């Protein structure tokens, strides 16, 4: 949804209807400070989600001793190591899909078949 | 255990003994087979305690 | 100094020779706020030293620019004479410095 | 507005602007630089703090001082008990007419006064003291300057 | 167990100070955004601040304790996840050498 | 050495200009530049002073347009007692720091409250360039945290909480806009706009 | 020397370690007799176990071959060896 | 190296998943309401919202748990100023024999000596505290949106074990506790009775 915030004393903005115009504006509901707004979404509440899969990526990711090693085809660097990982977010419901993370040029590519 | 990596599915990292009782655990089958009958014992003093108490 | 506040008697004139507004004619100048290692700081902070010696040289390499340090022998040999004074910040915003000074309560 | 805001003055005066975030790193290629990261393993590897001390002596010259002993104390640190116990006041039968005109001097210089006060200024005995008070004053029991003699109105006005 | 010990227990702050001439930045100017890599450093479960190369750090702590200049009943844990490296100093924590 | 650089010499302090004064350091916090030369309406002032109660005080236009106008107008004892332990440093900054460092401007339009830290500010130095580019060694002592404060005309409190109270409704999400179009609680610097309008128009 | 090291629960959390030196450490017909060794198929091992028979307690290492048993008798055994008679001190 | 208490402190999250109205209140030492957290962000000097989700929040792309924390920011909005946050959280202090100025530094006290008492008890400390307050708030977000699961208690790494040497400090302090009473009871009674 992307939180925008006031530029003078760092508070969130908040939408507004108006008739002089009919467009979407956010204001400051401190110093009236007021800007357009990029986009109609001013809420956005997700049941189902794919974000968190991929949390926890670093650069170093491949430093870890305790991650598994496999020997999958990375398709950005043609890489035969890698480290891979289930899911990170820890729903009961989530799958046994793998991240696989190339070394060679931290890409991560995934083992799900109906997706691809 | 910290003697697998990381996401490890396969049955001896999960607690499946192959070994008899003839040939002996491994260390991992061992501490595995140790929970069980630990569960085993908690289950056994708690339903003994229970089913007492029920009786009367 | 204790002192009632919010005096609208102008008693302030009397019992302070010193004007109460802040001297802004400083603010101008540029000062590099440093961060020191323990022993730089304990030979750059005690009382008993700091007689206004000068105590080194400070190389600014305009080439990239690389600051680096080259301090004078006066105050240690085992310690190292050259340093390398890193920037994380090129501007550094809304932070300024300022002294403080007792006012004079006679006449 | 309240005019009054405890407001404590004090000079003050910018001296300067900052705009560079310093911080002094030791130069690799300095041979000294090796003195200061052994200077920092010596600092992690110091101990501030020291073990206890164990009396190697005899435990009874050590008990010897303790509790049930020989031993008295001879210092004189909170010895309230000897030094306020060395006051006595002592004094005899002055006579009638004498006593009863310091207390009227006394009612004069100022009219209310407590019994120790008042003893500590004639230096009498109580008992003397209090027949000289009751047979021409009188306290105060319920007034604002209760337990304390003042003179009768009989003698007020004297 | 037979080879269990259990920790004695020292002081952290010749660790924390440690940390601090290493550059782990402390935790009063540090902002996130401008830092979003930054390993967060807990001693004893206290946040004294992050590191901006945990990874050094680490090896040279180890390093440190393995040639016993910090005491070996200290522990130092770096989880790459979620970018925390906390070190434990206290008593009570039960250890075993490998 | 060649000299493609311009190698300035490093000098300390003496120790004579150190005594009876304290070198601080002075930090806002704003997303935006804060200048006292561009920013503040001068005269500004700094001095240590309680916050309690704010909202309430005059700036020092009003004191001194207050001042002109009151010119123009005139013209059994509890005997031993326990005494906790403290250290001589903590008790000479919690007196100190008793009350807060608080600098505004002249018309009230930037009033800028210190707080004070001290996670780092026994390990830095400051080095002040001089006028002829040299470098001037000051060990700072003490870091102030300085945060600006009513500038988008805060409020009271026990209006917060009978607004926090569940006996009234929901909140709405534009009141104090509302209570600006009324005209209520405002800000300093536009309470003291008001007052110098008022006297100045006579 | 850095030859061995402590580590506690948490610091295992974060390291990876091998049940024997001669087997899992190097890069790799057998004896039917023997238990089966999985050899974990991954070398990037931290630490190796100084023995895996010192993770057993005092009681539990005087049992013979503990792990030819039933986990319940151990305890059994373990709690028995106090009851057991013998010598304790020699004064 | 204090006096050996112990301060419980629990961030709570306020409301079930299939409720919207999710606010997280703290649960303060001596005070006997849940604070919500922006109120307890400003006390400690942070007045803006946008350094106080920054405390919480350290990656800016994580929207849900902005989503999530703006009805914390909602509720905690009427307040804006730090004394008023200050006042806020000291009324309802167990004291109730403070007057209506020392509400304030009644707060700050609160605030200093026993609010995450384990960092710091100095003054001037209130950025690291809120910072690790908002670390905790990060934790428990991060457990309510099941990126990371619960914590285990019966991890054997959280837990300690009280030797001879902690069970016997814990005990020689209390019972030294008792016998420095028992000297400044001493030393009370031979002053106001002066018998040596
Ligand atoms: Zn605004
Ligand atoms: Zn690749």
């Amino acid at each position: 949804t992307t939180f925008r915030f006031c530029r003078d004393c760092n508070n969130m903005l908040y939408p507004r209807e108006d008739k002089e115009n009919n467009r979407l504006l956010f204001e400051c509901r401190t110093c009236s400070y007021v800007e357009e707004a990029g986009s109609p979404l001013v809420y956005r509440h997700e049941l189902i989600t794919n974000i968190g899969e991929t949390a926890g990526v670093v650069q170093d990711i491949g430093s870890d001793p305790t991650l598994p090693r496999s020997d999958r085809e990375c398709p950005k660097c043609h890489s035969r190591e890698n480290v891979f990982f289930q899911s990170q977010q820890r729903r009961k419901d989530t799958s046994m899909v793998l991240f696989f993370v190339c070394l060679s040029c931290s890409h991560i590519f995934t083992s799900d078949q109906k997706n691809k | 255990l910290p003697h697998f990596s990381k996401d490890d599915y396969s049955p001896e990292s999960k607690g499946f003994v192959e070994n008899s009782y003839l040939r002996g655990l491994t260390p991992q089958e061992f501490f595995f087979h140790a929970m069980g009958g630990r569960e085993g014992l908690i289950d056994t003093a708690v339903k003994t305690a229970e089913t007492g108490y029920i009786q009367r | 100094e204790v002192f009632d506040g919010n005096d609208i008697e102008n008693n302030e004139t009397k019992v302070y020779e010193e004007s109460l507004d802040l001297d802004l004619e400083r603010s101008n100048r540029q000062v590099w706020l440093v961060r020191l290692p323990m022993f730089l700081a304990e030979k750059w902070r005690d009382r008993n030293n700091l007689h206004g010696q000068e105590l080194g040289k400070i190389r600014i390499n305009k080439d990239g620019s690389k600051i680096t340090l080259l301090l004078n022998e006066n105050d240690n040999d085992s310690i190292p004479h050259e340093y390398d004074l890193e920037l994380t910040k090129k501007v550094v915003e809304n932070e300024y410095v300022f002294t403080e000074q007792n006012l004079k309560k006679y006449q | 507005y309240i005019p009054y805001v405890k407001t404590i003055p004090k000079k003050t005066a910018i001296v300067g602007t900052v705009c560079h975030e310093c911080q002094v790193m030791p130069s690799m290629n300095d041979p000294n630089y090796h003195k200061i990261v052994e200077q920092r393993r010596n600092i992690v590897k110091l101990n501030n703090k020291e073990r206890i001390t164990t009396l190697d002596e005899t435990v009874g010259v050590t008990m010897s001082h303790t509790g049930m002993s020989m031993r008295s104390d001879n210092s004189n640190f909170l010895k309230v008990g000897r030094e306020k116990a060395k006051s006595n006041i002592k004094s005899i039968r002055m006579p009638k007419k004498e006593i009863l005109d310091y207390l009227f001097k006394l009612f004069d210089e100022y009219d209310y006064w407590s019994l120790k006060g008042l003893k500590e200024r004639t230096r009498q005995p109580e008992a003397h003291l209090k027949e000289c008070l009751d047979k021409v004053a009188t306290l105060v029991k319920k007034g604002p300057y209760a337990f304390k003699y003042t003179l009768r109105p009989e003698y007020k006005k004297l | 167990s037979l080879m269990s010990c259990i920790s004695v227990g020292t002081d952290p702050m010749p660790i924390i100070t440690f940390l601090s001439e290493w550059g782990m930045e402390p935790l009063e100017d540090y902002v996130p955004h401008q830092s979003p890599d930054a390993t967060r450093v807990f001693v004893n479960g206290v946040w004294h601040g992050v590191h901006r190369n945990p990874a050094r750090l680490m090896e040279t702590l180890r390093t440190l304790r393995r040639k016993g200049d910090i005491n070996p009943e200290v522990s130092m844990i770096r989880d790459i996840r979620e970018k925390e490296l906390k070190i434990f100093t206290d008593a009570g924590r039960v250890y075993r050498p490998l | 050495d060649p000299n493609e650089y311009n190698e300035f010499p490093l000098r300390a302090i003496p120790k004579e200009d150190l005594e009876n004064m304290r070198t601080h350091l002075l930090k806002f916090q704003s997303k935006k530049k804060i200048n006292p030369v561009t920013d503040f309406h001068l005269p500004v002032r700094l001095h240590r002073k309680d916050t309690r109660n704010l909202q309430f005080q005059l700036t020092r236009a009003e004191i001194v347009q207050r001042q002109k106008e009151i010119s123009e107008y005139k013209k059994l004892r509890r005997k031993t007692r326990q005494l906790k332990v403290l250290d001589e440093n903590a008790k000479k900054l919690r007196f100190e720091e008793f009350y807060p460092w608080v600098m505004e401007d002249f018309d009230g339009y930037n009033t800028w409250v210190g707080s004070y830290e001290a996670g780092n500010s026994d390990s830095y130095v400051l080095l002040s360039v001089e006028d002829d580019g040299s470098f001037t060694m000051i060990p700072a002592d003490k870091v102030y945290k300085f945060t600006a404060r009513n500038k988008y005309a805060t409020l009271t409190i026990d209006e917060a909480e009978k607004r926090m109270d569940k006996k009234s409704g929901e909140v709405p999400r534009w009141l104090m806009k509302h209570l600006d179009n009324i005209g209520t609680t405002t800000t300093r610097y536009d309470r003291t706009r008001r007052k110098l309008k008022a006297v100045a128009d006579q | 020397e850095g030859l061995v090291e402590y580590i506690d629960a948490e610091e295992e959390e974060s390291i990876l370690i091998a049940m024997q030196p001669e087997d899992l450490e190097p890069a790799e017909d057998v004896d039917p007799a023997k238990r089966i060794r999985v050899s974990h198929h991954a070398t990037t091992f931290t630490h190796c176990e100084i023995h895996p028979s010192m993770i057993l307690g005092v009681a539990a290492s005087i049992i013979p071959f503990p792990d030819h048993n039933q986990s319940p008798r151990n305890t059994y055994q373990s709690a028995m060896g106090k009851q057991a008679m013998g010598v304790f001190l020699t004064n | 190296k204090g006096s050996r208490f112990i301060s419980t402190l629990q961030v709570k999250l306020y409301g079930r998943e299939g409720s919207s109205a999710r606010t997280i209140k703290a649960t303060l030492p001596y005070i006997k309401q849940d604070i919500p957290i922006v109120i307890i962000f400003r006390a400690l000097g942070i007045i803006p919202d946008g350094e106080i989700l920054e405390h919480i929040c350290y990656d800016v792309n994580d929207w849900q748990m902005l989503e999530m924390l703006k009805p914390c920011v909602e509720d905690g909005f009427v307040i804006q100023d730090r004394e008023t946050a200050l006042d806020f959280i000291g009324r309802r202090g167990t004291a109730l024999g403070i007057k209506k100025e020392k509400r304030i530094q009644y707060a700050k006290d609160i605030l200093q000596k026993e609010f995450l008492p384990h960092i710091t008890q100095l003054e001037g400390f209130e950025s690291r505290k809120a910072f690790f307050l908002g670390y905790m708030i990060n934790r428990l977000l991060l457990c309510a949106l099941d990126r990371k699961d619960q914590d285990d208690r019966d991890h054997f790494g959280k837990k300690r074990l009280d030797l001879a040497g902690p069970l016997l400090a814990q005990l020689f302090k209390t019972l030294f506790k008792k016998l420095t009473k028992d000297i400044f009871r001493y030393m009370q009674r031979t002053v106001e009775e002066a018998h040596d």
